[PDB]
């Protein structure tokens, strides 16, 4: 499979990979701190049990709505 | 009255009456379907009481 | 575009196939009369 | 009719679709294939605009006022008296406008020019399609677009404005105004400069390169070429469309907040929070 | 003929179409200013404007660009043309206004607006050898040539920017 | 009357022709479907007795 | 260009195409008018 | 009938034909779509005599 | 009568020909099984109390 | 390419055996489904 | 362009292509008018 | 009859048919479980 | 160009034999669904 | 049928052709997964007869 | 350009992809149809 | 019958069958396992 | 591209294995009708 | 197949990679922002316990 | 039958066979796990109260 | 530039890397699906 | 490239044993299998 | 320009180090999962 490199200049792409690793580790980083469940560095003392999780469903008593009546 | 057929092509003659024809009877089918009640009547014979 | 000796073949059989639509087409009619009559 | 040194340049040649088959003029105008399709989507828009008008409460010219859909249609094609007629304008808008580009570029080619010119006015149909396509899908529905009428787009315009309690406060609105504002100098100085060298005080000179360069490094301290002053206005002129676009597209997709609020992020850099 | 073009048809907005070598005849995108004044461009003080660089000491490469005399010209059926004799330089707003290339095959020098070369990484390196996109090799034989070599009017301006122009359209042309 | 195509290039009046015909016939439609009484995609069922006729307001 | 000959053979199938498109119209309101009457 | 070939290059009139068709299929598609009576993703399973009128 | 066929090639004429006998047949049945009332008793006959 | 007089002559042949048959197999279906569900 | 007898090879597709097309818009239309009349 | 295959390409025919038979048995089959009430009789005798 | 007068001799009577073989086979699938569950 | 591709460079068609199918297949999947009674990556696993349908005629 | 031998094999090759293509749709229909029929 | 083979490629040949037969047998299990009850009921008896 | 000999060897084998999965099959479907019949 | 002889395969690898890397982040994000799919925050639910949209 | 395997590379082979023989394994397995209630009956002889 | 020996080849480790990758997506789907099913 | 008749005649060899290796190890696995969860 | 001397030892630092990271990437999620997993 070594002649890939033949045909892609092997100097241009360490630059290329080491790049995309880079934004692909920062990207899924600040996704999991923005979460509740991963928020690491404010809740990472928490036992697994003890950190959030996502609710099976939201629920509301029957005349509260989140948005404003409308048309 | 042949020589009205001169200087035409016969595909075109036949294309263009074959298309009138299959104008008019779909034309003429679906006007006495309305008018006849058939096949509504065909329809009543053997539809589910 | 066809000759006159062309137009004469033409003319013939687009004749008899107008004759021939024609005559089934009575039939069509007369049946239908039978069965159900509009005036 | 014909300029007096044009009938040299009508050759055949530089279309992009149609070959020869619509490769001519019709007075002064090019045709080509992209001039059919724009003459049709023009003809069509038109029309039903003018039905849009008649089907509404009046003729006034500035009154007229062709409404989007309601929100609750989403991305579908609303009854076209209830905005779908709105709508089907919209495609044939997108349509001409299109082909008015691709048309253009036949234009260059056959004069032997660069694309500047289809390009730089792809700058305005970018955020022409911002505001009637790709911020209406992001909020999704096609009731996000404005109304087509000639003073009733502008209480569009003052209620999006004001979704946002202080829009002046948008930082990508900044930027597309700073565009706008300073294009219309750049426009004043460099109209100025080519006509004072060329149209001398009566009883002097024709002026030259060097006079112009000259007082513009009086103005400015420095000296932009010609080159690079049609560059810079080009660059302003468009640059002030782009911005544009990209204020809009932020305002209700990306933030949703009062503009003024989103300065917060200024006042807590740690330094001085 | 003396025409240089008829009619593609009687109606009337009917393109024209050339009867001899529209790239010589200067016809469509190849045409120029046949008009225009024979006479240089003047400075401000009334010299030439545009001249050769060695005609006026005053001017050099700036010292990290690449001179590019001595350098092969490619022409568009990636054919050396010639290499780079002098540049011509404006004199009014201090650029490059034409390289000028002797020819590889034949003796004549003929003069290359800058703008239709390039170079094969826009400057940014290896930069080794001209590209001309516009023209055939052979075609640069036929370049219009000024009738002094120190000096350039501006017909012969207009015919030689005409004559590269029109290449896009007619160089690969039967 | 044919000398009418001596005047006119016929290649591009059939062009002007055709795009005639496609812009009116599109405009009718829309037209029809923008109304009350043709809106036939909704509507087209309705005998003629139930077909929907615009008024003015009763002038009392 | 084209002759009188082809102007004239050109003229034949734009008429009789016309017409032809007219009567396919006609027609096509023939049947409207039985749907849904606008006078 | 064949000569329309000779004035109209068939090679680019297939191109713009098709064209043609495929954003009229789509115009059609897309008003049926949002109509009430042939919204078909949501109410196509509903029996003719089932399905919407706009009875005004 | 023969003689029409001299023009046509005929893949041409038998791909007209089955592109209609396929149209034709299709929409008889499509309307036969309207009128007919037929599967309709063959759905009932074996359909699930 | 089209016919010759020889070639359509013919095709002629096997269309009009090819007409019959079919409207032969018609011609059974129609007595099977009148004697199954007559419509006049 | 093409020859006339190119023109007349080519038409022949053109006109069996169009009816195929005609053909399955036809049964498309039925199966829809069984399913959901318009009129 | 024969002489109908000439100019032909004998695998477009075979892709034209084996595509054709797929897509009919495909339909005849969905309509016939339709109608016929199998494999719905099948599943109610094994669920549970 | 294409089949050729003999190739397309010898093809059309495998085509009429691979044909006349699903005719039987569908004919023997019908038979059984017949005797399984009737539809007229 | 095969001098369709002496009309065009079927390099270019076939470019042209997965462009177009790609936009087809995603605009179809978006319309359906915008709709209520498809919207599967929410409610696939409802029976046929629990997903949504739109209203009747009153 | 094409030779015609050329544009007859890929022809060929264009062809049998189409096809291939619209079985395997076909098959992903059916699966849908079953699934959750649209009518 | 075998000269159908001839002009065409073993590897396409057997890449066509193999492919359309992994996708016939996936689809018949998963059909046949909706209709069947089975593992359903092997699921069912050892479920705790 | 596969010549007329080679067509022979192929089709012989993939007879031959066309065979011995149909006989895999048919002993499959005899036992799961012996443990679940269908009809 | 000879299909590599039309197509550049140094550029349709890269026009394939890209292809790939785009629709497989939209459909990770498209499940990310779902009520049923949102894993990060919820993956840890049992199927029986997990979202569904309404009947 | 060799012949099947004439100008292939047995490394592609091996590849080949060897990623389809692990795709298969791990498939059966999963399913297998959750029709046979195994490990979960394992676990649930070890777990703390 | 390419050869057919160079596509070969090419085309070779194409497939193979196409089905290693197809193998883990399938993996993927049957970990995910008995995760928590989609349909 | 690729194997030659000689070459696949050997390798046909070892993939046939290998192929028999695996099923009858996974043979003794279903013995097992069975013996300890019988699935029918 | 790139050669094979080049390319076969470049290959083997490439597959190592990638295997390598994907290693040390391995035991990332292995400590992750252990301190809070995600399904
Ligand atoms: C006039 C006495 C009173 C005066 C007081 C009030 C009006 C004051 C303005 C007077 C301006 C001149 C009017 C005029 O007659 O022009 C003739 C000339 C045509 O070229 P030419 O060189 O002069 O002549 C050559 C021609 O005669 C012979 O050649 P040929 O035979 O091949 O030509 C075919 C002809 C046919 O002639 C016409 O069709 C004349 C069409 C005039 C249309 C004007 C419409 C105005 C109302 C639109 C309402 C809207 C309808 C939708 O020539 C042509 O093919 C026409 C070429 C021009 C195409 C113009 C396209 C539209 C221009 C912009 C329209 C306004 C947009 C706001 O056409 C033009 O030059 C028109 C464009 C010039 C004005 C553009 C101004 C834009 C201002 C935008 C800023 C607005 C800020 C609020
Ligand atoms: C092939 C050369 C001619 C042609 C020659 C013939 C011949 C010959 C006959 C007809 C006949 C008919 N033609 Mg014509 N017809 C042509 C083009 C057309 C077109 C068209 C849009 O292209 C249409 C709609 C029609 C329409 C019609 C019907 C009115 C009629 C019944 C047959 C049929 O299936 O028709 C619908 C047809 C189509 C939708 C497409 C065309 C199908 C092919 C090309 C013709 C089928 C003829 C069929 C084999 C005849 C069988 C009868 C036996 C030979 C005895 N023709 C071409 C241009 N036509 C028949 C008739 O009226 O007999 C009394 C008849 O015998
Ligand atoms: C190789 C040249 C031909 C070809 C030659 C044959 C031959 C020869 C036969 C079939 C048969 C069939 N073909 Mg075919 N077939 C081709 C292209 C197609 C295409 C397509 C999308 O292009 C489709 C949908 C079909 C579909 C079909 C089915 C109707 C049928 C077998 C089931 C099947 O689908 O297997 C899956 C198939 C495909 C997805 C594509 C084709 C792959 C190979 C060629 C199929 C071989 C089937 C089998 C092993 C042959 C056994 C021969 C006998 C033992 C004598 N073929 C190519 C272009 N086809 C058989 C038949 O008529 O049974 C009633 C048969 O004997
Ligand atoms: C809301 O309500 C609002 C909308 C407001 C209400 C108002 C509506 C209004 C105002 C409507 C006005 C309508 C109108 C006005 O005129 C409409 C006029 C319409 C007309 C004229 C239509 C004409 C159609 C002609 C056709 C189709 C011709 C076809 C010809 C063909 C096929 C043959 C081509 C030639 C060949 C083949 C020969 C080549 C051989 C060659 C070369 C050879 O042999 O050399
Ligand atoms: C319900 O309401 C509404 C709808 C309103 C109700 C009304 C409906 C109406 C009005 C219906 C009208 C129907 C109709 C009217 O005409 C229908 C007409 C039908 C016809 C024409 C059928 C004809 C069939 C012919 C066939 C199958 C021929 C097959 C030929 C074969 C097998 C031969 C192949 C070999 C060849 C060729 C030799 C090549 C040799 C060569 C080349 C060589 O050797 O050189
Ligand atoms: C909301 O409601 C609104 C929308 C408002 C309501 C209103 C709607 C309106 C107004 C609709 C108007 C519709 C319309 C009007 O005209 C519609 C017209 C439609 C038409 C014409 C369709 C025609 C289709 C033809 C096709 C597909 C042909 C295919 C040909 C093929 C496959 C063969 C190609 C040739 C080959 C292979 C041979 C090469 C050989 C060569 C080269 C050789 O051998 O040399
Ligand atoms: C439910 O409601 C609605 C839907 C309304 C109900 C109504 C439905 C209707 C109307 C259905 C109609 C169906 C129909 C017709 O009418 C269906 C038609 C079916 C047909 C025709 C099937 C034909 C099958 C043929 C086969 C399998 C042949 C295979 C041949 C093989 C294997 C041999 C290959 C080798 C060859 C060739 C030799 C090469 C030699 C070479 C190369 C050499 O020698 O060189
Ligand atoms: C549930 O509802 C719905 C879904 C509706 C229900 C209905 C479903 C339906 C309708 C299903 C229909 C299925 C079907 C239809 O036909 C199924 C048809 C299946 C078929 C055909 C199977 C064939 C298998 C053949 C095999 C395995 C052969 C392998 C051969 C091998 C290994 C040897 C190869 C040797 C070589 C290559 C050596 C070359 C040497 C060379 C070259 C040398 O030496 O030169
Ligand atoms: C639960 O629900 C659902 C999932 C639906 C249920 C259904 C599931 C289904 C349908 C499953 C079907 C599975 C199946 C079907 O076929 C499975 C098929 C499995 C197979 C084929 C296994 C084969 C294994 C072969 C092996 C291990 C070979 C090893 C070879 C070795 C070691 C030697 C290599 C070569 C050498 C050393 C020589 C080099 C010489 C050289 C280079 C020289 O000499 O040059
Ligand atoms: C929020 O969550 C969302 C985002 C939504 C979820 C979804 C996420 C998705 C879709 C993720 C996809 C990930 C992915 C997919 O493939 C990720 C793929 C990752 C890959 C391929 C990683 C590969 C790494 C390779 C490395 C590190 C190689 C290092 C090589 C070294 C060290 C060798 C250096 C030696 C040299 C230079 C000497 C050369 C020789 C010389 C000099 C000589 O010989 O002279
Ligand atoms: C394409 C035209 C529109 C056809 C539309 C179909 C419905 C109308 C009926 C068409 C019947 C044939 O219609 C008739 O065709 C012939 C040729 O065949 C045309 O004939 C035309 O060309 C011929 C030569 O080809 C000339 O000699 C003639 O002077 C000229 O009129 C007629 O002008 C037209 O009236
Ligand atoms: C063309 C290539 C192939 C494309 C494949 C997709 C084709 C689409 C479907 C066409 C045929 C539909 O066929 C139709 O199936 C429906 C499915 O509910 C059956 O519907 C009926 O039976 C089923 C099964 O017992 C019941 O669940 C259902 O409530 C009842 O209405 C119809 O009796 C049958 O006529
Ligand atoms: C098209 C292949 C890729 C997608 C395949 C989709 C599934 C269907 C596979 C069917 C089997 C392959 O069927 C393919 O058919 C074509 C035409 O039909 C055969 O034939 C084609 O190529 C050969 C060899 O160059 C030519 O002699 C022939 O004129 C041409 O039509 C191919 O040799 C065969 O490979």
């Amino acid at each position: 499979m070594h002649r890939i490199w033949l045909m892609y200049d092997p100097r241009r792409v360490m630059v290329a990979l080491v790049g995309f690793l880079a934004v692909l580790a920062l990207v899924i980083h600040f996704v999991l701190l923005s979460s509740q469940r991963y928020s690491w560095i404010e809740n990472g003392t928490l036992g697994a049990d003890q950190a959030p999780v996502g609710a099976s469903a939201p629920a509301a008593a029957a005349e509260m709505s989140p948005l404003p009546p409308g048309r | 009255m042949h020589r009205i057929w001169m200087g035409t092509d016969p595909h075109i003659i036949m294309s263009a009456l074959g298309s009138f024809l299959v104008g008019a009877v779909l034309v003429m089918h679906i006007w006495a379907y309305g008018q006849f009640n058939w096949p509504a009547t065909l329809k009543a014979k053997y539809a589910t009481p | 575009g066809m000759t006159e000796e062309e137009a004469r073949r033409f003319h013939g059989y687009m004749v008899t196939g107008t004759l021939g639509y024609v005559v089934v087409a009575s039939v069509a009619h007369f049946l239908a009369w039978s069965w159900r009559p509009w005036f | 009719a014909m300029l007096s040194f044009e009938k040299k340049y009508r050759v055949r040649g530089g279309t992009l679709i149609g070959g020869d088959l619509f490769d001519f003029w019709f007075g002064p105008f090019y045709v080509g294939f992209f001039g059919v399709t724009t003459i049709f989507f023009v003809t069509l828009g038109t029309l039903l605009c003018v039905w849009g008008a008649a089907m509404g409460p009046t003729w006034n010219l500035w009154q007229i006022n062709i409404a989007p859909p309601d929100l609750k249609y989403g991305l579908g094609l609303a009854p076209l008296r209830e905005g779908g007629l709105w709508q089907i304008i919209t495609l044939c808008a997108l349509g001409a406008f299109g082909s008015w580009a691709l048309r253009q570029a036949e234009i260059a080619r056959k004069l032997g020019m660069g694309m500047h010119i289809p390009w730089a006015y792809g700058g305005a149909i970018l955020a022409y399609t911002t505001l009637v396509v790709i911020r209406p899908f992001l909020l999704g529905a096609w009731g996000h677009g404005f109304p087509y009428g000639i003073f009733s787009h502008l209480d569009w315009v003052s209620n999006v404005g004001y979704q946002y309690l202080h829009f002046h406060y948008n930082p990508a609105h900044m930027i597309a105004v700073t565009f706008f504002f300073t294009n219309c100098l750049a426009l004043a100085m460099h109209g100025s400069l080519i006509l004072s060298v060329t149209n001398p005080p009566k009883g002097t000179p024709t002026g030259t390169s060097e006079q112009e360069n000259v007082f513009f490094r009086d103005l400015l301290g420095y000296s932009i070429g010609a080159i690079g002053i049609h560059r810079l206005g080009l660059f302003l002129a468009v640059g002030a469309a782009v911005w544009s676009a990209i204020c809009i597209v932020i305002s209700g997709p990306f933030w949703t907040q009062g503009w003024p609020e989103w300065w917060n992020w200024w006042l807590n850099l740690p330094i001085w929070k | 003929s003396d025409v240089k073009f008829v009619p593609a048809d009687n109606y009337n907005g009917s393109p024209i179409i050339p009867t001899g070598n529209p790239m010589i005849d200067g016809v469509g995108p190849a045409s120029w200013a046949e008009d225009r004044r024979d006479e240089p461009d003047l400075t401000y003080h009334g010299s030439h404007k545009i001249v050769p660089m060695r005609l006026d000491p005053t001017f050099s490469i700036a010292k990290g660009d690449p001179d590019p005399r001595g350098l092969p010209v490619i022409a568009a059926d990636k054919q050396v043309a010639g290499t780079v004799v002098e540049l011509w330089v404006n004199r009014s707003e201090p650029q490059v206004s034409y390289y000028e290339v002797q020819l590889a095959s034949g003796e004549r020098r003929v003069l290359l607006p800058t703008g239709y070369v390039q170079w094969p990484n826009f400057g940014l390196w290896g930069n080794d050898k001209l590209l001309v996109k516009s023209i055939t090799a052979a075609q640069f034989a036929n370049v219009p040539a000024t009738k002094r070599d120190d000096q350039i009017t501006l017909l012969e301006e207009d015919k030689i920017c005409a004559y590269y122009a029109g290449g896009h359209m007619y160089a690969f042309a039967e």
